[PDB]
């Protein structure tokens, strides 16, 4: 017999070495068949001027359509022939770009991934074919709701800044986009000191680390151009952004006041806090029964369809909120009772919801550490947010500590007399105004 | 808890089922409840032959009352004969009230 | 032997208590997103966008 | 370490526990139940049983149940298909024992109340129509029907006549002839060995045989069409094949994967699939075509399936035929054999990293088999597979009594004859 | 109809002179005003809940 | 497109230091949300009339 | 009885009391200027009451 006191000190720790190129190597042992490789840098859209808002999307798009040594399908004939799956992502902080194969073909595997990130071609006639998708997948982008709200909560929330814009960019920048300002993106953005190699599964350290040295060792690990940017950061605004549009079923509302970033221990007990709001969705099983108090009211008179808080935080700065999808009629009713609970924990929150949401947040992140990618993403953003891998004995020594009153002090602090951030996209008239939005945010008893 | 002079308490339950002449109306004991919102779900949960033999029962009586009318002493209903058809319904509703409050205590 | 989710496309679907109920082991034909215009379905009930990528601890 | 141990008890339960060290543990019930074992009477049964699991049991009221599992973080959750079932429980490591005595009310002492039952038909009709918004889960309940007269055709949702009309009559007898000992599995992976054995004795007091049995599938080639107002066409063209556990049901997987069953490479041309290539040769718009393959305990589905314009749905389900035709007769090169070994072999070991993808697998085997295998074993009977046998299973295809079902606007759709 | 009957009790004692009669039976009655709403109503009506068997 | 629309210029409106953009608008919070409002302070000493 | 007494109650009792003592002194001190309490003007002798 085990504890979970215990199997928190049987987790294989991350080792970290370094190249003279600054490519720091990260790795996690735990005999399996099948492994996780692939790189994470530090490129986003928060790192683009108005003149190439689109150029990092764009970049992703044509990373596995030809290399210098393996053109065209070529690369995906290889990929396919030993069984494996090539995947990428991109947001406005990172940009990742992964294998999923085999522990045998490793070296194979990571010779893909380092003539990937170093020789793409890039060519003119892949480019212009290259606009078409892309374009149309901007059209296919305004039909998913909240993908449309949650881009209008950051262009409202950090309006002025860098991280107001989009990770598609403009369709005027996406039609517009040169092959020049590709490759002067690549040598800016790609550099050594920002990327991450890790790994995970059944891999050598070790084996990792020659791997490394035979294929990464030609990246400069220089101040060539002698352009190292002075990060200025991002200011939060209260305001608001309303699109009315009677013919959809359904309006989505998104709301936020400002967090804390990445690296502000404030989070775990804002996560305690969020987990007490919690979710909800139409389709659950034991609504009008459930722990929460906004779950519990809007199943038993058909408020919305559903709700969602988030946490979304950043290197200086962050969003903390709520997010809700319900009818014409009910707009005003899901406001009221969201704000009213806000107003419950900055006062009044009780020893019994936080360790309930202290439960819940243990539980959601180990669930979040199954397979070999999903550790394999922990590993490699870690290493760029916190500069080092937290284990789960870190984050577990963290979460034993926040009680009622760190809860009731840290609430107090971000939310009790703010100015919010607001997003809805209609049929929204009964949206209540701004004034009547602002004034929700004080209590009437304490 | 008597088990000798059980012979007593047994016609004073029958005395004042009598002297009380909700029988007379040919009502039955669980038709005159006051309803607070325990028995309004209890009634919610009868099945329907149960529901419709009481709906119609009531509104005999309020017509009988109308006219200071009393039914003839055949239709009367007998103390032997009242079925207690909301009491399994009602102390269900009770127990899950005083469990979701118990649970608000913790 | 072994599975439907393996070598074949039937379907599985999912039902909850805390998360949002699913229904597919084949379903998604891919390959159809490269060829442009398959728009995501508008919904009257609405259903998971995400399917509980937040909390992620 | 301890791969994994496994137990047959005396009542034909298999209990099967692998002792991990990890913080996190899954629990599952498997059992044989699904659409497959209703019959004309009682349609839609099992999709109400899928919905009432947080209701009230003999030993945990409705608030117990959603109260004392949100209380620790954990989850409750139900899986389901047309031959099996599937109830799956998840916490931290200590936590486990008290969501280990839930999951045995839900399933093994329920109480089905008509005040419950009745607000829960409601929920019928929204969650098939949540399920009903992507074009591929009707087109596939109708192949099904197109395809067998009983015990595979029935859906997997509530029919719409029927929705109110589900009694707790219905689902009383549904489980008191299905859910029995013989026909389920009980599968840990963060337990002991000895407590899932203690556990498993605290529902041995009845139900402790074999239960109401599926009437065998009978093929019927048929073909049902389906005009709506859908921008594409959804086409499927099979005939039948294999059941599970047998050596041509292997061939049919290894001729999956050399026609092409899916993708590698994210907004890649599939430039290893021989259906996607010979279809885009002369359609030159927006299409999707795979191969499609379903296997069960007695019979098999093996076909196409085509998603296109509603002009261009003949070319491209005429295309994507000739192509098997071209394999049946001899065409066959020895490399794409090889190549189609690996994705058959690497996709197995990749579906087995999770907790969830592990703990399917292991009820899989413990249902159909009774037995468990290595991943060593399987992925031996893979490359015993021989060229003589790729060709003999796209003979059985081209030679069969075909069945169909579309969708969408069918002014330009081939018949089943044609 | 024993407080109907205690306030016409109280009426005519409240238009007598102040002797000897006229204040033990003033003062026995503003007893029984208080002890019947607020004691002896609420008792009966349990006994009355236990003979009907709730 | 969605990805098409800016919120627009407000610099017209702004308090005089939080026309700073390239701040966090941290040491420029909780000391600018007051000036039109301790009007209201000195009001509850006006309304006693 | 037993629906008004436990843990829950009087701890929302223990918040309350600042806000009953600060409605309670609202009424003790918000009285004396509107009915022309003499006796308590006295108290507080910086306030010149009438004239």
């Amino acid at each position: 017999t085990a504890t979970y006191a215990q199997a928190l000190q049987s987790v294989p720790e991350t080792q970290v070495s370094q190249l003279d190129n600054g490519l720091r190597v990260a790795s996690e042992q735990s005999s399996q068949p099948t492994c996780t490789v692939g790189v994470w840098i530090d490129a986003g859209s928060r790192y683009e001027n108005e003149k190439n808002n689109g150029a990092g999307y764009f970049v992703e798009h044509l990373a596995f359509k030809g290399t210098k040594n393996r053109p065209g399908s070529a690369l995906e004939k290889e990929v396919e022939s030993m069984g494996a799956h090539l995947n990428a992502y991109s947001t406005r902080e990172h940009t990742a770009y992964y294998i999923k194969a085999l522990s045998k073909d490793l070296p194979k595997a990571v010779e893909l991934l380092a003539d990937i990130v170093q020789n793409c071609s890039l060519e003119d006639s892949q480019i212009e074919k290259e606009r078409d998708v892309i374009l149309q997948e901007l059209q296919e982008n305004d039909s998913s709701m909240r993908d449309v709200v949650f881009d209008y909560l950051h262009a409202t929330a950090f309006q002025g800044t860098p991280l107001a814009q989009s990770v598609e960019g403009p369709s005027e920048n996406v039609r517009k986009l040169s092959r020049a300002d590709l490759t002067e993106y690549v040598s800016q953005h790609y550099k050594a000191p920002r990327m991450v190699l890790a790994a995970a599964g059944g891999v050598e350290h070790r084996q990792l680390l020659d791997l490394a040295q035979k294929h990464f060792s030609s990246l400069s690990g220089t101040y060539v151009e002698d352009a190292v940017p002075a990060f200025t950061p991002c200011r939060f605004t209260g305001s608001e952004i309303r699109h009315r549009d009677d013919a959809l079923p359904l309006a989505h509302v998104a709301i936020a006041v400002e967090g804390p970033g990445w690296a502000n221990p404030d989070n775990v007990p804002l996560q305690v806090a969020n987990a007490i709001i919690g979710h909800y969705d139409s389709t659950y099983g034991g609504g009008t029964h459930m722990s929460s108090t906004l779950a519990s009211v809007a199943a038993t008179r058909k408020l919305c369809q559903s709700f969602q808080t988030f946490n979304i935080c950043y290197a200086e700065t962050g969003l903390l909120g709520a997010h809700f999808v319900c009818d014409n009629m009910s707009i005003d009713d899901m406001m009221f009772f969201l704000q009213g609970q806000w107003m419950r924990l900055c006062t009044s929150a009780t020893e019994s919801e936080v360790v309930r949401g202290k439960n819940i947040l243990r539980n959601a992140l180990v669930s979040h550490l199954d397979g070999t990618t999903p550790v394999c993403e922990d590993i490699g953003r870690s290493l760029l947010t916190y500069g080092r891998r937290i284990p789960l004995a870190e984050w577990e020594s963290r979460i034993a500590e926040v009680d009622a009153s760190v809860v009731r002090e840290v609430c107090s602090k971000y939310f009790y007399d703010q100015c919010p951030a607001v997003a809805g996209l209609g049929p929204i008239e009964q949206l209540p105004d701004y004034n009547r939005i602002r004034s929700g945010m004080f209590w009437l008893r304490f | 808890a008597v088990a000798a002079s059980s012979k007593w308490l047994e016609g004073i339950r029958k005395w004042y089922y009598n002297a009380a002449g909700f029988n007379k109306l040919g009502l039955m004991r669980d038709d005159t409840i006051y309803e607070d919102d325990d028995v309004k779900e209890a009634i919610r949960r009868l099945p329907e032959n149960l529901y419709n033999d009481r709906v119609f029962r009531i509104k005999r009586a309020l017509d009988l009352t109308m006219r200071q009318q009393i039914l003839p002493k055949e239709q009367w209903t007998k103390y032997e004969e009242d079925k207690f058809y909301l009491e399994p319904y009602l102390k269900e509703v009770i127990r899950e009230r005083k469990e979701r409050e118990e649970w608000a205590k913790k | 032997m072994l599975s439907v989710a393996s070598r074949s496309g039937p379907f599985a679907p999912v039902l909850s208590a805390t998360s949002r109920g699913v229904a597919g082991a084949l379903r998604p034909l891919v390959q159809a997103a490269l060829p442009a215009t398959s728009e995501s379905p508008v919904l009257d009930a609405k259903r998971s966008f995400l399917c509980r990528e937040s909390l992620s601890g | 370490p301890q791969d994994l141990e496994f137990t047959r008890l005396p009542n034909g339960l298999v209990i099967a526990s692998l002792e991990n060290y990890a913080p996190a543990s899954r629990i599952g019930l498997f059992i044989k139940a699904g659409s497959r074992y209703e019959d004309s009477n009682n349609l839609g049964t099992s999709h109400l049983l899928r919905l009432a699991s947080s209701l009230t049991t003999k030993g945990a009221s409705s608030f117990k149940i959603t109260r004392g599992i949100e209380a620790v973080g954990g989850k409750l959750s139900v899986t389901s298909t047309r031959e099996s079932m599937a109830y799956t429980v998840e916490c931290l490591r200590d936590d486990i024992e008290i969501l280990m005595e839930f999951l045995l009310n839900v399933t093994a002492a329920p109480e089905f109340r008509r005040w419950e039952v009745a607000a829960l038909q409601s929920q019928l009709r929204i969650d098939k129509a949540v399920a009903f918004q992507n074009p591929q889960a009707q087109v596939l309940e109708n192949l099904h029907a197109a395809a067998y007269r009983n015990a595979l055709a029935n859906s997997l949702y509530c029919p719409d006549y029927r929705i109110g009309k589900v009694t707790p009559d219905q689902l009383h007898y549904y489980v008191q002839n299905h859910f029995t000992s013989a026909r389920m599995a009980l599968i840990g992976l963060g337990v002991s060995h000895p407590v899932l054995k203690q556990v498993a004795e605290r529902f041995l007091n009845m139900r402790g045989g074999l239960g109401l049995s599926g009437a065998k599938a009978k093929y019927r080639g048929g073909e049902i069409r389906d005009q709506n107002g859908d921008s594409l066409v959804h086409a499927a063209l099979v005939a039948e094949s294999a059941a599970t556990g047998s050596a041509e049901a292997n061939a049919f997987s290894v001729l999956q994967h050399v026609l092409g069953a899916g993708p590698h490479v994210k907004r890649g041309s599939n430039a290893t699939s021989s259906l996607y290539q010979a279809v885009a040769k002369g359609v030159h718009q927006p299409f999707d075509v795979s191969a499609f393959n379903a296997s069960y305990s007695d019979s098999g589905l093996f076909g196409i399936y085509t998603i296109s314009q509603a002009a261009s749905a003949g070319d491209v389900i005429k295309s994507a035929y000739d192509q098997v035709k071209a394999i049946a007769q001899g065409n066959l090169s020895n490399t794409d054999v090889q190549a189609a070994k690996n994705k058959l072999k690497a996709g197995y070991l990749m579906s087995v990293e999770s907790s969830e993808g592990f703990l399917d697998e292991v009820g899989s085997q413990a249902l159909v088999a009774g037995s468990y295998m290595q991943p060593s074993t399987v992925l031996q009977q893979i490359d015993s597979v021989a060229d003589a046998d790729v060709i003999n299973a796209a003979k059985k295809f081209v030679s069969g009594r075909k069945s169909m079902a579309a969708s969408g606007n069918l002014g330009h759709t081939p018949f089943v004859d044609e | 109809w024993m407080l109907v009957a205690d306030l016409i009790t109280l009426t005519w004692i409240g238009g007598q002179p102040v002797e000897h009669p006229f204040i033990i039976i003033g003062q026995l009655a503003s007893i029984l005003y208080f002890l019947i709403i607020l004691v002896l109503m609420p008792i009966t009506s349990i006994i009355e809940n236990n003979l009907l068997k709730w | 497109s969605h990805t098409d629309i800016r919120v627009p210029d407000f610099s017209d409106y702004r308090r005089a230091e939080v026309l700073d953009s390239t701040k966090s608008s941290k040491e420029s919070s909780d000391a600018r949300k007051g000036f039109s409002y301790l009007i209201t302070a000195t009001t509850t000493v006006g309304v006693a009339y | 009885l037993s629906r008004f007494l436990g843990p829950r109650y009087r701890e929302l009792a223990r918040n309350w009391i600042p806000t009953a003592s600060m409605w309670g002194a609202v009424g003790a001190v918000g009285l004396v200027w509107a009915t022309d309490w003499r006796l308590i003007l006295d108290w507080v002798p910086y306030i010149n009451g009438k004239f």
